[PDB]
This record gives structure tokens, C-alpha cells and sequence, in this order.
């Protein structure tokens, strides 16, 4: 989508970027784009999160848009949960997006940008059975986003449905369950098209 | 009078007799206090000690409070007992009930000499009394024993308010020129009957 | 969207003292205050703290 | 306050897992004096379900 809307300098800032088969991703990045980088960077580490700012401080053109993509979080109901487990797993879900959102604001890159989007699930608005930690993470990231938005910085928490490209043909059972529940997939490009022109306009 | 059971002439007459009897009570040697203890807590203590006989429950306005009256010594010691134990009480105030059977024989005669002079009629809407806690019978209304009981027996307001709401009253209007009567009505009404039923106090 | 309950927002009545209300709070004084408030209405209450 | 988010998660987790139970979230103002407890339980007991 960044390619299809005329982006030029891009970093795929994640651990996946140096272990996955990104040759197809780089190949679609031949359209419109001119510079692309991969980093193996661990968003859960404060020193690695400081390296994100040190990479953005390079001679590459100034930062003007950010997208933290959706992440899986372990399942669990209120039964088969306890205080030690919840305190462990909620920290695992939040630590990455919290430290990045903090550091980019503390080094003064935030606000000098048109969109800065945090991923959350639409399922977390009315709730669902068996997702106590996932619900808590989306509620907290929404509160974290508002704190900066009331401070005049264009951070947005997006509550998306399952991306159509993320409907894994290897194991379709989560998508079958969501379809019976009435949460249908949507193409990720159409959802970015609908959200990302908005944050400065409304 | 509001129930249509007296003429204005009858209503004007009777209030002067109850007025004179009330001067004798209020100038008398006794006392009263409010206590933040309920009738089942106080009636046990009042019955369960010969050393303090000479006191009674004068009024039962709302579930958390009772008013005790009688001999000023008995009133002071019963008040102090609960202040030492674990509840609030007021400071002392005038007595509210007859203090000897010497009062009763005079007050009976004075009332019978006047109550036969009241041209009573059967009420247009149910008339409830704080002596009875029940709808007044036309034979009770004509009898001076019913009217002298206001100086003899407990003022059973709480049970009267309960019978308003068993018998379908929803909105409840207070002529609060003295004693703030609608307050104790709300505090006795909002803890009884079906959950979520409307209750308007004005 | 948070909508005002401007229509019909009048509290009504608590359904009688058929069972207790437990109050747990971070502040023992707040737990006590709410248990004392409920007691005035004849709704029986018990205070708890961590 | 972001630190309150685990309470909204715990509320919504009850609604779909123990559906026989009525429950409600009442988010107070963090700075004003809290209302009389009878105002809470009145406007809460007007909710069937959640």
C-alpha cells in the first residue's frame, strides 16, 4: 500500500525483516519506492528502541508516517487465568508498542508526522470470550493513544477486523469462527485507504 | 381534613386541644434523643435492664434511626450507653410522650369533651395514621383513645410508608414546613418492594 | 458513543434486604462510608479491604 | 488514566463467559466527590443483563 500511494523511503522495523521470506515484499517495493531497509530490531528492548531513533536520525529524509501492524496475543478465559499469569502476559503484549511510542515522542519525532497508527482489534469494542489479555492490551493502547492526541500529537489507535491477506490457508479455523460470529475479513489496503487521510482532517 | 373526613370548623377546633396537651408534655420534666440504632437493637436493651425502666421508643421514622423519650435520667443513660458502645446520638431535647397516668386521665376527659363535638364523615381517599400504621377505620376516627395514642404509643411512620408502596403509590409529595418529613419517607421507601420500581419524592 | 440518560434517569428503588451487599475498596474509609450509607436504608452491607 | 484499562477488560470478559450474572461498569469522575451509594445501586438495578 505504501508503494501503491507513492512512498519513497521505508524501514521494515521488526524481527521478522531478517528471518521471513521478504523477497516478494521487496519486489512489490520496486513500484514507486526508492529506499528500503530491514533491521532485525527487537521492539521489546529499550536499547533496540533507542536504535530505532538512531536509525531515523540518519541522512534519510525526515519521518512523516508510522504504522505498528497487528500482533497475535495468547488466548485465555477468566477460568484458567490467575494474577501471576495476567501480570506476565499483559506486559509481553504491551511492552513493545509502549516503549516505541514513548521513545519517538521523547526524541521529538512524534508531532512532526502526519499519521502514527497503533493496531487494535474491532473485537475489543463489545468483547469476546477467551481473550482477557488481548482485550486489556487494546483498551490500554487506546488510552495511551488518547493521552498524546489530547496533547496535540496525531497518534491514532485503529480498531481493525482481520486483514484478508492474514487469513492463513494453512489453518483457516480462526477465520471460520469469526465468520460465524459475524466479523468478516477486509483487504488491508482498503482499510488503510479509509483511515490514513483522516488524522489531520478530523 | 385533606382526606375530606373533617369540616374546616372541626379541624380548627381539635388542633387547639392537642395544642394545650402538647404544652404540658413539652414543659414537663422528661427528655428525648435520636439514636443511630434500629428498633430491634433498642427494644432489646430497653426491655433487658430493670435499672433503666422509665423510657420508651417515641418514633420510628426511618430504618437507621429511633427516638427514645421518658425520664431525663433514663434518656441520658440510654443515650450515653450507645455513644460509649459505637453509635452516634443527638444532644438532649424535650420529651414527646405522657410522663404519668395522672396526665392520661385529664387528657382523656379534655379530648372526649371535644371529639364528640367534631362532625366527622367517611374519608374520600384512604387516610393513614402514625398511631396505627394502617388505614384508619371510621370507628377509630370517632374515638378519643385513637387521638390520645399520639402522646402514648410509638409514632410508626416507617410501616405507614411501607403500606403506601405495597398499595401502589409511586409519587410522594412532601409539605415540609417543619420536620423535613419527605426525607425520612425517601429513606424508608427506597429499600423495599420490587427492584427498579419508580419512586418520585418532591 | 456516550449518550446522556436525560430521559428517565431517576434512580428507582433497591429490591429489599434479601441478601447483603459486599463493598470492597482501595480506601477503608470509602468502604465504611458506603456500608454506613446503605445501612440507613435497611439494605444490609459488609465492608472488606485488601 | 491508562492504568484503569484492566477493569474494562475484566468487565467485558464476564459478559460473554458467565452470561447468567448481571454486572455493570460505573466509571466515576477521577476528581469530583463520588455520588451517594444509593444513586449507584438505583441506576445499576435498572439494568437487566449488563
Amino acid at each position: 500500500w505504501l508503494a501503491a500511494r507513492g512512498a519513497r523511503s521505508v524501514v521494515l522495523a521488526g524481527a521478522e525483516s531478517e528471518r521471513g521470506d521478504l523477497a516478494g515484499a521487496r519486489t512489490t517495493g520496486h513500484a514507486g519506492i526508492e529506499r528500503l531497509e530491514h533491521v532485525a530490531v527487537d521492539l521489546s528492548s529499550a536499547a533496540d528502541v533507542a536504535r530505532l531513533a538512531e536509525l531515523c536520525a540518519d541522512g534519510r529524509p525526515p519521518l512523516r508516517g508510522v504504522l505498528l501492524l497487528p500482533q497475535p496475543v495468547a488466548g485465555g478465559g477468566l477460568d484458567e487465568l490467575d494474577g501471576a499469569r495476567f501480570g506476565a502476559e499483559l506486559a509481553g503484549a504491551l511492552r513493545g508498542p509502549v516503549e516505541l511510542t514513548r521513545r519517538f515522542t521523547d526524541v521529538g519525532l512524534t508531532g512532526g508526522t502526519d499519521f502514527f497508527v497503533l493496531s487494535t482489534s474491532v473485537v475489543s469494542l463489545p468483547g469476546r470470550a477467551g481473550t482477557v489479555v488481548g482485550s486489556a492490551a487494546d483498551a490500554f493502547l487506546t488510552a495511551l493513544a488518547r493521552h498524546h492526541r489530547q496533547a496535540g500529537l496525531p497518534v491514532v489507535a485503529a480498531a481493525w477486523g482481520p486483514w484478508l491477506e492474514s487469513v492463513d490457508e494453512s489453518d483457516e479455523a480462526p477465520a471460520v469462527a469469526f465468520a460465524e460470529a459475524g466479523v468478516y475479513p477486509a483487504p488491508g489496503g482498503e482499510m488503510l485507504d479509509a483511515l490514513l487521510p483522516l488524522p489531520a482532517a478530523g | 381534613y385533606a382526606a375530606g373526613a373533617l369540616s374546616l370548623a372541626d379541624g380548627a377546633a381539635l388542633v387547639t386541644a392537642l395544642g394545650r396537651i402538647t404544652e404540658r408534655v413539652a414543659t414537663g420534666p422528661g427528655a428525648s434523643v435520636w439514636v443511630r440504632a434500629t428498633e430491634d437493637e433498642v427494644r432489646a436493651a430497653l426491655s433487658g435492664s430493670q435499672e433503666q425502666v422509665g423510657a420508651a421508643v417515641a418514633a420510628v421514622d426511618e430504618p437507621g434511626t429511633t427516638v427514645v423519650s421518658g425520664d431525663a435520667g433514663a434518656v441520658a443513660r440510654v443515650a450515653a450507653h450507645w455513644r460509649a458502645h459505637g453509635r452516634a446520638t443527638g444532644a438532649p431535647r424535650p420529651a414527646r410522650l405522657l410522663l404519668s397516668p395522672d396526665d392520661e386521665q385529664a387528657a382523656l376527659a379534655e379530648l372526649r369533651a371535644i371529639v364528640a363535638g367534631l362532625a366527622f364523615r367517611e374519608p374520600e381517599v384512604p387516610l393513614l395514621s402514625t398511631v396505627t400504621g394502617q388505614p384508619v377505620e371510621p370507628a377509630e376516627l370517632r374515638s378519643a383513645e385513637h387521638w390520645l395514642d399520639h402522646l402514648r404509643g410509638p409514632t410508626r411512620f416507617l410501616d405507614g410508608v411501607r403500606r403506601l408502596r405495597t398499595d401502589g403509590v409511586t409519587r410522594l409529595v412532601g409539605l415540609d414546613l417543619s420536620g423535613d418529613l419527605t426525607g425520612p419517607a425517601g429513606r424508608s421507601a427506597a429499600g423495599f418492594g420490587e427492584p427498579g420500581r419508580p419512586l418520585l419524592l418532591a | 458513543v456516550w449518550h446522556a440518560l436525560a430521559e428517565d434517569g431517576r434512580p428507582g428503588a433497591i429490591g429489599g434486604g434479601t441478601g447483603s451487599w459486599l463493598v470492597f475498596s482501595d480506601d477503608p474509609e470509602r468502604a465504611a462510608a458506603w456500608c454506613d450509607e446503605l445501612a440507613l436504608f435497611g439494605v444490609p452491607a459488609v465492608a472488606l479491604a485488601g | 488514566h491508562p492504568a484503569q484499562a484492566p477493569l474494562t477488560a475484566l468487565f467485558t470478559s464476564l459478559v460473554w463467559e458467565h452470561p447468567e450474572l448481571p454486572c455493570a461498569q460505573v466509571d466515576l469522575d477521577p476528581a469530583e466527590d463520588p455520588p451517594t451509594v444509593v444513586s449507584l445501586l438505583g441506576q445499576v438495578m435498572r439494568l437487566p443483563g449488563a
